[PDB]
């Protein structure tokens, strides 16, 4: 029984580090484009023509 | 009584002014068309910079 949970538990949790670890190539870029978009997000429209 | 066939020919030359005149108005319109419709994309465009430029 320990056995079969030892092995698997620490399969999951190798799959867990390759899912963050892959994450983390193809995430990291994120937060740059975030704080530039955060500072160009002052939007406000009234359109005088209307 | 003179020009009997150069008047022909004239109606042949004035056929194909007529063919090349129906092609200008068409691809004229044509443009024209395709000009407004990038002219308001752009236009818009303009206006949502005009009104938010951003950082």
């Amino acid at each position: 029984s320990y056995a079969d949970c030892v092995c698997s538990l620490r399969t999951s949790l190798a799959f867990l580090e390759s899912s963050v670890a892959t994450l983390d190539n193809g995430v990291q870029d994120f937060p740059r484009l975030c704080h530039v978009l955060r500072t160009v997000r002052h939007y406000e429209l009234i359109p005088q023509t209307t | 009584n003179a020009f009997e066939p150069a008047f022909a020919e004239l109606a042949d030359a004035v056929a194909d002014l007529e063919a090349n005149m129906m092609h200008f108005q068409l691809m004229h319109e044509s443009l024209a068309r395709f000009s407004e419709s990038f002219a308001s994309f752009l236009y818009g465009l303009n206006m949502n910079a005009f009104c938010v430029d951003f950082p």
